[PDB]
């Protein structure tokens, strides 16, 4: 498979996931830069540049979405898995090795937060994922290093 | 870090609700001057409703709340107490539902049954909540004066194929007051429907008249239609008779008599020799009641009326 | 198989139960999934997971995949499994991205340009897919039987086109459909027809 096909497929997948996120009835206008005291473990805010942090934040998003049994989150996780695989393929094409990131040790604090409140977690997670994917689309054009 | 009271609120549409909040940060209490409120984390509540009670607690009051949309699994709304920098994850739930469910029923011609119904499928603000009717029969007439009406007793009725919950009553009094309403219970509290009453005597729909007959008068040219007065009820009433030219599709026309004494009327027809169909409908003269169901179709026989003028 | 416009599921059927003659054999469907696109090289995967699924009145065994991986390769084959042995049908590659048929375009409005006497048709791109697409125009005089003369559009950012007609006053009717530009995909369905309104296009030429 030519590299250009993967390069365009990454953008198409990112746009599709962003459009899907922009369809949920909760996150039409909730802002992607809102600050919440308790919800600090959710990746976002500061931008990222390297592919290691890229896979890290994608893995944290996948794992935080896995806890939610909603119908429209399963498809987002399914697309995120393919996005991570395509990112690994691109990293291989960049002649640098990227290890399969494991479970983040800070995601176990979510047990109390999810029970205490779910609407805030839903809104913040979806908005931050959409913002991070917009940053994905903007940054991937420059083709940064591993 | 944030304590809310009251935590859960369940009111009706158009009610008037108040909330309070206490916010602490880095082991210090932010004064109530800097406290702002956010609704659904989407729009900011205007400062007009913001009021100050003390140096630590500030309260907000909503005016004329709307319905709440069903947003996925979640069915409630979130109200936040926020500093101008951050917002805590703890939110106060606010439930609201509609109570305007119509009710109406007719005193059957037998004067032995009184059945009516209440639907809730169109209403989406309620789910997993039991519903039950209440009624009361003490007054001879309703609408005398508004009353608190504390006394009530339950009832029972079942669901049909349609979502309109019909219920059947047992022997009623033709002249009595019947005030009924629906009730709401929920995990957070309970509510009730606005009261209303129906008078059985004024809501009687008469049975369709029988022995209807029509025949063109001989050597007259006037179409005379004969009927019979409905047996129940006994009040004075007006007759509407509907007729036209018999066929697969009939160009119907309308004529209406305001006298109960008359039991037959004559009217010339445009076509002298044609099949004709007539129908009879009944309603109360005073306007209180229901239109009756349509009588059986009635026809006639074509036969010569007068002498032909031209050979 | 075909993917709906919402890109949420994949549905397809196999067509051997009625057309073929040899009945009396239990049949099933096996699918295998790979993370990337399926390799161009041919091979049969030893590992498979059964996917039991039902039958339709037409005789076509319709059955669906509720969760779909958009960019992962799918290998499917039909297993005829007789009393004295078993056999496997030839495999195939199905990719969900190169299969989805888009939803019909929405908000089709047609009007006659004033002082120009031409016909202008506007359209809205469907929400999915996110790739560049191509459109097709059908129009004709309104009537019991309508004559269709078509035009092709090969642009992505063009949201409106203007084209000539021989008569002016007669009421027209337009319908649009979409299709992916590259070629891998299925044509959409015709949108709801749009109707025009007669208007004073130009001043009368002679008294
Ligand atoms: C909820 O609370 C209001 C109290 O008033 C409310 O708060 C004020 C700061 C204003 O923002 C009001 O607009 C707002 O409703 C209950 O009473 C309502 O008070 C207002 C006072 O302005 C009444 O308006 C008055 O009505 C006359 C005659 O129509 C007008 O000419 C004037 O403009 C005058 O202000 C209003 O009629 C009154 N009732 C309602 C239904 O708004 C309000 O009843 C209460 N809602 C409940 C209990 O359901
Ligand atoms: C309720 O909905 C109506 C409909 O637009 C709107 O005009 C009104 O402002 C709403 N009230 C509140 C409190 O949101
Ligand atoms: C339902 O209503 C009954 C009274 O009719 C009440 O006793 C019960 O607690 C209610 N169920 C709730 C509030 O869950
Ligand atoms: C009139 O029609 C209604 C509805 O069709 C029916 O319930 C009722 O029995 C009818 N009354 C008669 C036939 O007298
Ligand atoms: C095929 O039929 C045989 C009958 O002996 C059975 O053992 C086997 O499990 C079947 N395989 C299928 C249904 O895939
Ligand atoms: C177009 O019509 C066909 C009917 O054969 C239907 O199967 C298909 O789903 C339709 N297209 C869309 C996008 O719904």
């Amino acid at each position: 498979v030519p590299i250009q096909k993967v390069q365009d497929d990454t953008k198409t997948l990112i746009k599709t996931i962003v459009t899907r996120i922009n369809d949920i009835s909760h996150t039409q206008s909730v802002s992607s830069k809102q600050k919440v005291t308790g919800l600090d473990f959710i990746p976002g805010l500061h931008p990222i540049l390297t592919l290691s942090k890229m896979d890290q934040t994608l893995a944290v998003y996948q794992q935080i979405l896995t806890s939610m049994p909603s119908r429209n989150v399963i498809q987002i996780s399914n697309d995120l898995e393919n996005l991570r695989d395509l990112l690994h393929v691109l990293a291989f094409s960049k002649s640098c090795h990227l290890p399969w990131a494991s479970g983040l040790e800070t995601l176990d604090s979510l047990g109390g937060v999810l029970e205490a409140s779910g609407y805030s977690t839903e809104v913040v997670a979806l908005s931050r994922l959409q913002g991070s994917l917009q940053d994905m689309l903007w940054q991937l054009d420059l083709s940064p290093g591993c | 870090d944030v304590i809310y009271f009251p935590p859960k609120i369940l009111t009706s549409v158009g009610s008037n609700v108040s909330f309070h909040c206490i916010y602490k940060k880095e082991n210090k209490i932010v004064p109530s001057k800097e406290i702002v409120w956010w609704m659904n984390l989407a729009e900011k509540i205007p400062q007009s409703q913001y009021d100050v009670v003390s140096d630590h607690v500030s309260k907000v009051t909503f005016f004329n709340l709307n319905e709440t949309k069903p947003r996925g699994k979640f069915t409630y709304d979130a109200v936040y107490c926020c500093n101008e920098h951050e917002c805590h994850h703890r939110y106060a739930e606010l439930y609201v539902i509609d109570v305007n469910i119509n009710i109406s029923c007719e005193t059957d011609g037998y004067l032995t049954k009184m059945t009516c119904r209440w639907s809730t499928s169109t209403i989406q603000s309620l789910a997993e909540s039991t519903l039950q009717l209440r009624y009361h029969r003490s007054s001879l007439y309703c609408s005398d004066i508004p009353s608190i009406h504390p006394i009530s007793e339950p009832k029972d009725c079942y669901l049909q194929s349609d979502g309109f919950y019909e219920c059947i009553f047992q022997p009623i009094f033709l002249l009595s007051g019947y005030t009924m309403w629906i009730r709401i219970n929920h995990s957070l509290g309970s509510l009730d429907s606005p009261p209303t009453c129906v008078l059985p005597d004024s809501v009687v729909k008469p049975l369709p008249p029988s022995s209807v007959k029509a025949e063109i008068t001989i050597n007259i040219g006037l179409l005379k239609i004969s009927w019979e007065k409905p047996v129940f009820p006994e009040n004075n009433l007006q007759f509407q008779i509907r007729y036209g030219l018999s066929g697969k599709e009939v160009q119907w026309k309308m004529y209406e008599v305001y006298d109960a004494k008359s039991k037959s009327v004559s009217l010339p027809v445009p076509d002298l020799c044609a099949v004709y169909a007539v129908q009879v409908r009944c309603k109360r003269l005073d306007g209180l009641g229901y239109w009756s169901n349509w009588s059986n179709p009635a026809y006639t026989v074509v036969m010569d009326i007068k002498v032909p003028m031209r050979g």
